[PDB]
RNA sequence: GAAAUUGUUGAAAGGGAAGGGCAUUUGAUCAGACA
RNA sequence: AGAACUGGCGAUGCGGGAUGAACCGAACGUAGAGUUAAGGUGCCGGAAUACACGCUCAUCAGACACCACAAAAGGUGUUAG
RNA sequence: GCCCUGAAAAUGGAUGGCGCUCAAGCGUGUUACCUAUACUCUACCGUCAGGGUUGAUAUGAUGCCCUGACGAGUAGGCAGGCGUGGAGGUCAGUGACGAAGCCUAGACCGUAAGGUCGGGUCGAACGGCCUCUAGUGCAGAUCUUGGUGGUAGUAGCAAAUA
RNA sequence: UUUGCUCCACACAAUAUAGAUGGAUACGAAUAAGGCGUCCUUGUGGCGUCGCUGAACCAUAGCAGGCUAGCAACGGUGCACUUGGCGGAAAGGCCUUGGGUGCUUGCUGGCGAAUUGCAAUGUCAUUUUGCGUGGGGAUAAAUCAUUUGUAUACGACUUAGA
């Protein structure tokens, strides 16, 4: 009929589905842009918290 | 030679039909190289074989045939209507079909 | 060796089953006419089962003929069988379902003697 | 007429190309279509962009995952024009569609195979001069297609190899003509002229 | 209404004892056949005279053929017609090779530009324009200039097979 | 010693029901008629 | 909501109008061959991506009776008068 | 005239859909072509009608034979038939060498109601024809009585200290 | 778990098939412009020529294509080898060398074909699998149970164990 009072929805539709991940090791979906003028180097690193 | 063909290549298009009722009794045939009813008048009467295979041998063969005849032309673009000894199975819309040169009148 | 006859044409070999006799066990296939006010079958909408009607009736000429072209005549004994003595091109004996095996071999023998066809000779046959 | 027909989409008008492609499959002719990125649609770019956004808003309100799917690639905009011209929920229809393949660019097999065109859907033959029109690849990038650049790069590479090929060939048929002409005027050739050859 | 013939039609009101030999009137009429032609005749006589078909008679009906059917002529054409909201007189000019051809393209034109079906039109006059320069409408004047020539750019040939192995050329 | 309903065996079909109509392919099955 | 005359639906399937009681065509025994209606013939879909003269370009074009809506007013868009 | 403005509503979305721009749009013209249980011709069914035919020595006179037209249908009327329990007659009917009943994507006759056969199971009785008779035909009635499912190996089997 | 797996070869058996029956025959780009030839001052160049459809081009004769001889060419092509190189968009294919070998209808010869009876697809393709045989080749893992708690309603997850 129309809310009554307006309020923001709860939580963020851009983090759905709220399922368990396919792996403990989260994936790197993107790497820094490449600049082939600099020396060769890793662009990330593993460790344990 | 490499070619031994004595028939014209053809194609089982459709049953005769209206917008929502077909008629398994009359098939519509597209003949290669025939683009008009005047052309298709040549083939009226010619005999037509749909040739197919089966797993189970019969009187010697694993190859069976359904025989028919072209009967009239159909529309303006060379398509032809044909009837068969038994109506064609309808999985064959789009299947190849053989149109012979007999009965000949040349 | 039956009388010559025009090719037998059957018009509707498919059985007329009652509507919805395929939908509920409580409904036998025996033909039964819809009388409902709304029924699609009674109203003959395109796509439902057709119904028996007099158009389907067979040629007076080949009606009742079996494939052999003989009418079948039910027979209980040699006397019944012998009613077909003068009509072996026209009628064929069927031996009735409740005739004993030993009486069948008599009936069958006499049929052979008279040239009368028998539609079910192998019945109860001591093989 | 041939087992498989390869159509150079470039310069064809979507729905007229689709209309013929659909019929062919239904009739049993396998079709493969290349360079769908160089397809056209009549109507200026903005128009067809607006149309595409209309399409884009239709979705299943309770779950957009079940709702109409919006493919952004020129090959697949194309398939869509096509698929909707085919009774595609019937066996006969699935069968026709399996007979079809569509590509952006000209990937292997088909780059060394001849491609044809379909004059009754050729833009330059159909559209009245001056009427604006759209190119499929440019429409697609604007609604998300990610691969115009990569296709462009491969195509330029492919187009260089094919220029070589052509050149070699044209060199060769020049020789062949030089041959065919010593034989001109010979007796067997005058006889063939006599018979229309 | 079709492919037109042009007819002379002649009628009169029926004779009477006190008035035998009534006057006799003629119309030229453009129609596809003599049945429509006699119909049209009665239609116009009744807009002009105390008569109708039940008290009149067709005296003669004859097709008039063009005198010089392979001679290009400049036609002046005068029409009355109804629109959706009124009725209107019009002058047009048509260049063709017969009155009959000329009137076909008129109905075509009237249907295309003004959306006038056949019922809504009255041809008032069709006349050959003898001197160029009494030619008034420029879409024709245009075709009277000396030593006139023009190309037909962007040639489009009809394909006869659905596939083609070239890539056409609109040269000409 | 029926039916509903059930177990096993055998055969078949099954991309959001099933079942039905006209037609034919394919499999299985079967009457008749030849002399 | 209520009358008039006829024709229909109700009691009626069939072809068309995608769909639909009433509109269009046409009224039904079982079948073969033929030809049509109303309606269609790019593809879906049987059937000319037929012929012919114009008109129309829409950053919410338009697309067929019943029928699934649009008006006053206004345009130096374009057309013919 | 066509187009444009004027032109605002609620899930995403409909010239039927795809899509179409010298159209696959709008107005008009000309051919061809597709297809209704309709029209034309033919066979077969039935209905109504009009004819013909008692002459024995063979078989249906309610018969046989020729001919023409016609066929939609609720409520409803009438007609000719199918099936069930009992009754009179008849077939000197069937049957322990297997009656009745039951089973059977085996056969055959009938437009259909239904009828007939084979095979399996079974165990004592039963059927054709003329006729008599009625407690004589089911899908329904929130029908009656009995039986049985999916629900489902599911809800649950957790108060009172162990 | 009674000798298993894999690639190549041939063999028998199956099973199939959305539909072989001479060839899918490769620039790009423009369309109010281009292709090809040719020259040159190498250019938005000169000159010539073509289109008006693939109605083309290529292939195509021989028991469905048998057995044989020769000549002229030195060409063509099938096959298995071998040399050098290319192609990653889905390359999985293209090109090149060299010897061998078959066919050659480029031409000229010898022999064969019937009775499949006046037609009957008259059977010539390519799918997947199964079983033995013998030429190479190769000799694991996953799951239950146990265990961790970075995980968990149950499955699942994540650890650990010769
Ligand atoms: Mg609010
Ligand atoms: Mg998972
Ligand atoms: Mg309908
Ligand atoms: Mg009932
Ligand atoms: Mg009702
Ligand atoms: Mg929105
Ligand atoms: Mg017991
Ligand atoms: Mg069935
Ligand atoms: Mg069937
Ligand atoms: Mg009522
Ligand atoms: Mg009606
Ligand atoms: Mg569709
Ligand atoms: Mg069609
Ligand atoms: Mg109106
Ligand atoms: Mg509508
Ligand atoms: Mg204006
Ligand atoms: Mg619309
Ligand atoms: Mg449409
Ligand atoms: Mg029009
Ligand atoms: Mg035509
Ligand atoms: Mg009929
Ligand atoms: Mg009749
Ligand atoms: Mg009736
Ligand atoms: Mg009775
Ligand atoms: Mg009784
Ligand atoms: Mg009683
Ligand atoms: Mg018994
Ligand atoms: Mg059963
Ligand atoms: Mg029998
Ligand atoms: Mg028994
Ligand atoms: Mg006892
Ligand atoms: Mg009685
Ligand atoms: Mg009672
Ligand atoms: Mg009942
Ligand atoms: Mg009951
Ligand atoms: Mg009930
Ligand atoms: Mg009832
Ligand atoms: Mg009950
Ligand atoms: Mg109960
Ligand atoms: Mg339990
Ligand atoms: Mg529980
Ligand atoms: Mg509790
Ligand atoms: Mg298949
Ligand atoms: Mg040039
Ligand atoms: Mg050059
Ligand atoms: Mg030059
Ligand atoms: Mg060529
Ligand atoms: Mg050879
Ligand atoms: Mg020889
Ligand atoms: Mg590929
Ligand atoms: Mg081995």
């Amino acid at each position: 009929s129309h809310r009554k009072y307006e309020a923001p929805r709860h939580g963020h539709l851009g983090f759905l589905p709220r399922k368990r991940a396919a792996s403990i090791r989260a994936r790197v979906k993107a790497f820094p842009k490449d600049d082939r003028s600099k020396p060769v180097a890793l662009t990330s690193f593993l460790g344990y918290k | 030679a490499e070619s031994h063909r004595l028939y014209v290549k053809g194609k089982h298009l459709s049953y005769q039909r209206s917008k929502r009722v077909n008629n398994p009794n009359v098939s519509l045939i597209k003949i290669e190289g025939v683009a008009t009813p005047q052309d298709a008048q040549f083939y009226l009467g010619k005999r037509i074989a749909y040739v197919y295979r089966a797993s189970k041998e019969v009187r010697g063969s694993k190859i069976r045939v359904m025989w028919g005849k072209v009967t009239r032309t159909h529309g303006n673009s060379g398509v032809v209507r044909a009837t068969f000894r038994n109506n064609l199975p309808a999985k064959t819309f789009g299947a190849s079909v053989r149109i012979f040169l007999y009965p000949s009148n040349i | 060796a039956s009388l010559p006859h025009p090719k037998i044409v059957k018009k509707h070999t498919k059985k007329f089953k009652r509507h919805h006799s395929d939908r509920y066990h409580r409904v036998a296939e025996n033909w039964r006419k819809q009388k409902g006010i709304d029924s699609v079958v009674r109203r003959r909408f395109r796509g439902n089962i057709s119904q028996p009607k007099i158009g389907y009736g067979s040629n007076k000429k080949t009606k009742f003929l079996s494939p052999s072209g003989h009418k079948t005549f039910l027979v209980a004994n040699v006397k019944d069988l012998e009613t077909l003595t003068m009509h072996t091109k026209t009628y064929a004996a069927e031996i009735a379902h409740n005739i004993s095996a030993k009486n069948r071999v008599v009936i069958l023998a006499r049929a052979k003697a008279l040239g009368i066809k028998v539609t079910n000779p192998k019945g109860r046959l001591a093989l | 007429v041939e087992p498989v027909v390869v159509i150079d989409g470039k310069g064809h008008l979507v729905g007229r190309l689709a209309s013929v492609v659909a019929k062919q499959l239904l009739n049993g002719q396998k079709i493969v279509v290349v360079r769908a990125e160089e397809l056209n649609i009549s109507g200026e770019f903005f128009r067809n962009k607006l149309k595409y956004h209309d399409f884009l808003r239709k979705a299943t309100a309770f779950n957009k995952t079940r709702g109409p799917f919006h493919f952004r690639a020129p090959s697949r905009i194309f398939y869509k024009a096509l698929r909707g011209m085919v009774s595609h929920k019937t066996a006969r229809g699935k069968a026709a569609l399996e007979r079809l393949k569509v590509f952006e660019g000209i990937p292997p097999p088909y780059d060394k195979k001849k491609r044809v065109v379909v004059p009754q859907a050729l833009r330059v033959l159909r559209l009245k001069p001056g009427r604006k029109y759209t190119t499929l690849g440019k429409l697609s990038t604007s609604v998300g297609w990610k691969y115009e650049d990569v296709v462009a790069k491969l195509e330029a590479k492919r187009k260089v190899s094919s220029a070589e090929y052509y050149a070699k060939k044209r060199a060769f048929t020049k020789k062949v003509a030089s041959a065919n002409a010593t034989a001109a005027e010979s007796d067997v050739a005058k006889q063939l002229a006599a018979l229309g050859y | 209404m079709a492919h037109f013939k042009e007819y002379q039609v002649i009628g009169r009101r029926l004779p009477t004892e006190s008035v035998p030999e009534p006057k006799l009137f003629r119309m030229r009429i453009f129609a596809s056949n003599e049945v429509i032609a006699k119909s049209r005749y009665w239609y116009f006589l009744q807009k002009l005279h105390k008569v109708k078909k039940a008290s009149g008679e067709i005296v003669s009906i004859n097709q008039i053929n063009e005198a010089h059917p392979t001679k290009v002529k400049n036609f002046g054409v005068w029409v009355r017609y109804d629109s959706r909201s009124g009725t209107h007189n019009m002058y047009k000019e048509i260049r063709d090779v017969s009155r009959v051809a000329a009137v076909e393209t008129l109905y075509q034109d009237m249907a295309a530009r003004h959306r006038a079906r056949f019922r809504s039109i009255h041809i008032l006059k069709v006349a050959e324009i003898e001197k160029t320069a009494d030619v008034k409408r420029q879409y024709v004047k245009q075709f009277l200039t000396k030593d006139l020539k023009f190309p037909l750019p962007h040639r489009v040939q009809k394909s006869t097979k659905t596939f083609s192995y070239k890539r056409p050329s609109t040269f000409y």
